[PDB]
């Protein structure tokens, strides 16, 4: 059974799948995340409607 | 019972397999079971106009046609004309239309005839299709609603090729008054052969149970199941290949060859795309993309881990030893 | 008289034969392969090993041969190592498929035509009917029934027959056990005793293989009643009585790619080392002279074939681009068969007859190595009576005893403790040439693997060699020329066309693939 | 290779099974494989003094004895005299002594000869024992240290009866120069046949894997594995019964009969004591007393619960359908 668990872990060890090392996300409490959400909520209905105007601006920046 | 056996986009493997028949052998089937083989391209004596006379008499109803066996695909190319398969002065598909409409029973033998098979692999240059299926999709050449004069759909004896018993025992059943014993599954395959899986009777199921994989071909197949590393479709393929052995000897899986799922309408599975031949496609390198029929990846994998941990020692050693 | 025979069955596929007849003799012939599946088209872009699955499906009776040569195409393309046991198993299975083909074809496909009413005046006709009538012939039934035994051996090693793919680059998938080999030996010995020796020969295989000249064969027929009344002796006497030795001569030039590698000589398959390793020797016999086979000399012409193309192509650059048969017939194309031609120095790109006769002629070449088939019998027969339906058939039948002995020895040669498979490196790139002698002759795969996919896959089958149409030079294919000169007693049942086409053991599914 | 086949406490079932041989069949084995069958009680032409002359010539070394096949038990009763088996003027056990000492190879065919088998069941009135075993205990009649002249112990071809191939393929191997390929397990059985289990190739292993039990005989055997309710010894029994089918057709387990573990030296297991015939002895009504070879009750039961949870629907339905 120990050899079975060794072969099982040994197959887990040869994982060969995507893996990323990223360790820093500090300064979130300092961010007024709730406040920006309040800005976003009042602005969301404006942003969604402004999408064609925002795209027409971006298109002129893609040149 | 008159039998007309035609070949469309066939390689004649179903005929050759059929000729391997034992109990009954092919000669005893043709002679001693009251099955009058009117013609067969590999066996019929008649050629040319005499053969065409036989065919036309069957097609027009001048003589009864009890069983029309069709092997090979219904070739429709080019442009639906079927002229990539010209037989006895007509596109073979026209013969198929007439004879399937004339026969009491229509039997498609082999995947080509049943579902389109290998010739129907993309890009399908021959415009090949099966009699009543194109791969899994019902309808094929004759349409989903085709029924022979005995009311049956095309009896699909799949396989590439079909095992001789898959047809001969059906023919014996028809000849011995047991037609009513023949039940067909959703693919019109005889359930007497296609309720089991290829895995049923496979010599490697104990290795499968304990998730012990064959690691390599040759001597590597003295142990293990081929499902994990060689893409064995045994547990996803309905067949009696391990119940009724091939050539009365063996089966692919017993011999160490993965079942290619040839009795299944998708055969060849994944159209033999790169990386799919004698390989198990896996997610994250551990989880097979396809699990056995009727299972789910989470319960399969959980049971697989449990089986691995509880595996006996013999399941991890050669068993098909010299 | 323009006679169009459709279908000409018992050629494993769809064949029509057009003949011009003058004074009861065929003066010109066209073979029309009528059914196309396009497996070469399908294989493009598929997994590099897709050939191992697809190519056997080119043909039911000789798919094992396709498998053999497709496996070797991969072995050469991937520079694999072949353990001797794997080579032995491949040899055994190829030869067992051929041993199945020999009686199955002879009784089921060929010999029933010996019962044709054209022969009713022969003193042997009643016996011919008794023996070879379809399904009831006293030789037909046991011959056909026992033809399944050698492929039982095939199934022992490959899982099944037809339609195993167990021959893979680096060896075979299977791992024979002791009982596998003992049962294979038992099956082979039983088949040899019950069909080959009892029914076909009426003597031992050794006695038959003692025949080194045509006069030896005639003396063998007359030697005793067992050989006289054997299927072989009766067939020879019937041919001589009814004139099967008088037509179907054909090109008189032969192609054998050979098969059956000596295991120690082909452990690392290469194209260049292929010929030396062969037991059943390759060889081209053209203009009465022996030449070494070289796959580089192989072209395929589609001038009269239903394919696009303007020049003969070596199969490494081969293309299979169908044209609509209506358009092609407007362009003089008449067959789905390509026209394989072989560049023979001093002769150009000529048609070569493939098949057992080609193999026997190759086996009569000088300078055979110890492992190689050295048999002068058919050099002598060719020089004495020349090719014919009878001689072609006799070559086929002669392979029975010879291949049986080879298979028996190979089964003895198996070293069961040793490897059957060396895991190869599946290279993303590679050019492979696999060839074998299927029952009907030179069967060859030219594969180009690129980007871990099949870039090109060109199959040239023996019946394509034999039955392929006129080339760009309007030179008739071997079967077409064999048909020319054939008598036609009855245009309503032109059985002689069947005799000639079937004497090649024509396989039309192979011809077109 | 001269063969002398004697029968002691035999029922001749090994001979009859042997006569069912195919590939090779028995006649081809006797004639065409160079195996000179000197005598066999069921097949030998000689009777009386001519037969005894053959036997005595073999026993005294006047003529070579390559293979001594013994079928049936070595009967020692009464009182070790062996007179419950008098053959050709001697207790059969005396013949066994002489001929086993004379033979190049000694083959015990069938459990009776290998291990004592059914006649050795208590109370063993005939004082039956095997050639080199009494049940699992090595030694039997000839002693643990007996070796034939080729150095081999008694080759035990067990079974009750042995399958024809279990002996014929060994005989072919001996006749074809493959004696060196024959490896024997600890019970002197040919590993080419007895490394597998009866379960190996059983058509019901998938049901076993998912712990789906056949519940009843007859149509009840259209599904399920016989291990749980019918005492199938398949997973505890070494045999190729499901690899090399019986009569080229079937096996007990395929047919719905539990494997009785007849290739195992304890056969008949539990001496057919009441409650042990076609029943699985269970602890607390749910744990089998005997689990498959190489498993322990804890792991086996845990995996069994997991499998029961994971079991797909088809494993709970008829599969060997009409
Ligand atoms: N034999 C055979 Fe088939 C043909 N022609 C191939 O290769
Ligand atoms: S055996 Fe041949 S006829 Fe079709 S079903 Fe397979 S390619
Ligand atoms: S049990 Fe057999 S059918 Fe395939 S999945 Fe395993 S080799
Ligand atoms: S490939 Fe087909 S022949 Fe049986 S072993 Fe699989 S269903
Ligand atoms: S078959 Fe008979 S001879 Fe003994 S081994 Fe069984 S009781
Ligand atoms: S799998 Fe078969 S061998 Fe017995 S234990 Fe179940 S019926
Ligand atoms: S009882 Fe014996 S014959 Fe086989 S199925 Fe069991 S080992
Ligand atoms: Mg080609
Ligand atoms: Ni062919």
């Amino acid at each position: 059974i120990a050899n079975n668990l060794t072969s099982a872990i040994g197959e887990l060890k040869a994982l060969n799948a995507a893996d990323t090392p990223i360790p820093a996300l500090a300064a979130l409490k300092d961010v007024d995340l709730a406040g920006l959400a309040n800005s976003l909520a009042t602005l969301s209905g404006g942003l969604v409607k402004a999408t064609p105007a925002l795209n027409a601006v971006l298109d002129s920046l893609t040149d | 019972a008159s039998v007309l056996w035609f070949q469309g986009g066939a390689c004649s493997g179903n005929t050759m397999s059929f000729l391997n028949a034992d109990e009954p052998n092919v000669v005893d089937l043709i002679v001693d079971f009251g099955l009058d083989l009117l013609w067969h391209p590999s066996l019929g004596l008649e050629l040319g106009n005499n053969a065409q006379k036989v065919f036309w008499d069957c097609a027009k109803g001048e003589r009864p046609l009890d069983i029309f066996v069709f092997e090979g695909t219904v070739i429709e190319a080019p442009n639906g004309t079927g002229q990539m398969d010209m037989f006895a002065g007509r596109p073979m598909k026209d013969w198929v239309t007439d004879l399937a409409g004339a026969a009491q029973i229509v039997v498609a033998i082999g995947d080509c005839a049943c579902f389109g098979g290998i010739p129907a692999m993309e890009p399908n240059p021959s415009g090949s299709t099966g009699l009543q299926f194109h791969k899994r999709e019902k309808g094929g050449f004759l349409g989903p609603d085709f029924r022979s004069k005995m009311g049956l759909p095309v009896i699909n004896v799949p396989g590439c090729p079909a095992h001789p018993d898959w047809i001969t025992q059906i023919l014996v059943a028809l000849a011995t008054g047991r037609a009513g014993d023949i039940t067909l599954d959703d693919l019109h395959r005889p359930e007497t052969f296609f309720k089991t899986f290829t895995q049923t009777g496979c010599t490697r199921v104990q290795f499968f149970e304990y998730k012990q994989s064959t690691l390599s071909f040759g001597e590597g197949t003295r142990t293990g199941c081929l499902f994990y590393e060689f893409g064995c479709r045994g547990p996803m393929t309905h067949s009696p290949c391990n119940r009724i052995l091939w050539n009365r000897q063996s089966s692919k899986t017993r011999a160490g060859m993965p079942c290619l799922g040839c009795t299944e309408p998708e055969f060849p599975h994944f159209d033999l795309a790169p990386g799919t031949v004698f390989k198990t496609q896996k997610v994250s390198g551990m989880i097979p993309k396809e699990v056995p029929e009727g299972t789910d990846h989470l319960t399969y994998m959980g049971l697989a881990a449990a089986a691995r941990i509880a595996a006996p020692q013999w399941s991890k050693e050669d068993m098909f030893v010299v | 008289l323009d006679l169009f025979v459709s279908p000409l069955g018992r050629v494993e596929g769809d064949l029509d034969v057009r003949v011009t007849i003058n004074d009861g003799v065929v003066t010109s012939a066209w073979t029309e392969a009528a059914m196309f599946r396009g497996f070469e088209i399908i294989l493009r872009g598929k997994d590099p090993q897709a050939g191992l699955i697809v190519c056997p499906r080119i043909c039911g009776i000789c798919g094992g041969s396709h498998l053999y040569k497709s496996a070797y195409a991969l072995d050469t393309a991937w520079r694999t190592h072949m353990p001797p046991n794997a080579t032995l198993i491949r040899n055994i299975c190829q030869a067992c498929e051929t041993l199945q083909s020999i009686p199955r074809y002879f009784y089921a496909l060929f010999a029933i035509d010996l019962t044709n009413k054209n022969y009713a005046k022969s003193k042997l006709y009643d016996e011919a009917v008794r023996r070879f009538a379809p399904y009831v012939g006293t030789s037909y039934q046991p011959g056909v029934v026992l033809s399944a035994k050698p492929v039982e051996v095939y199934a022992i090693f490959g899982g099944q027959w037809p339609x195993s793919s167990f021959m893979v680059p680096g060896g075979v998938m299977s791992a024979p056990t002791l009982s596998d080999v003992t049962r294979a030996i038992a099956i082979l010995e039983h088949w040899n005793d019950n069909w080959l020796e009892k029914q076909w020969l009426g003597c031992s295989v050794d006695r038959w293989l003692e025949n080194k000249t045509w006069n030896d064969v005639l003396a063998w027929v007359d030697e005793n009643e067992s050989q006289y009344n054997s299927d072989c002796g009766f067939f020879i006497r019937y041919c001589l009585d009814v004139g099967l030795d008088k037509y179907g001569q054909g090109v008189g030039n032969y192609l054998a790619t050979g098969t059956y590698f000596e295991p120690s000589l082909y452990e690392n398959p290469t194209i260049e080392g292929r010929n030396a390793a062969l037991i059943g020797r390759s060889g081209v016999f053209a203009d009465g002279r022996y030449f070494e086979f070289d796959q580089a000399n192989v072209t395929e012409d589609v001038t009269h074939s239903f394919y696009e193309g303007n020049r003969p192509l070596h199969p490494f650059e081969g293309e299979t681009i169908p044209v609509n048969p209506e358009d092609g017939r407007r362009q003089g194309k008449y067959s789905w068969a390509k026209s394989p031609r072989y560049a023979v120095p001093g002769l150009g790109n000529v048609p070569l007859e493939t098949g057992p006769l080609a193999r026997r002629m190759a086996a009569s070449a000088p300078d055979a190595e110890t492992h190689q088939d050295d048999d002068p019998l058919f050099a002598d027969i060719y020089n004495a009576i020349g090719p014919s339906v009878m001689v072609r058939q006799l070559a086929r039948m002669h392979e029975g005893p010879k291949y049986y002995k080879w298979v028996r020895q190979w089964l003895d040669d198996l070293e069961l403790k040793e490897s059957f498979y060396t895991k190869p490196v599946e290279y993303a790139e590679g050019k492979g040439f696999g060839s074998t002698e299927a029952a009907r002759g030179a069967l060859s795969d030219w594969i180009v693997i690129e980007d871990s996919k099949i870039k090109n896959y060109q199959v040239v089958t023996p019946t394509a060699w034999n039955i392929g149409p006129r080339d760009a030079s309007e030179v008739l294919g071997p079967i077409e020329q064999a048909l020319v000169g054939s008598p036609i007693v009855d245009a309503e049942d032109p059985v002689e066309l069947g005799h000639v086409a079937r004497s090649f053991d024509s396989c039309l599914v192979c011809t077109v693939h």
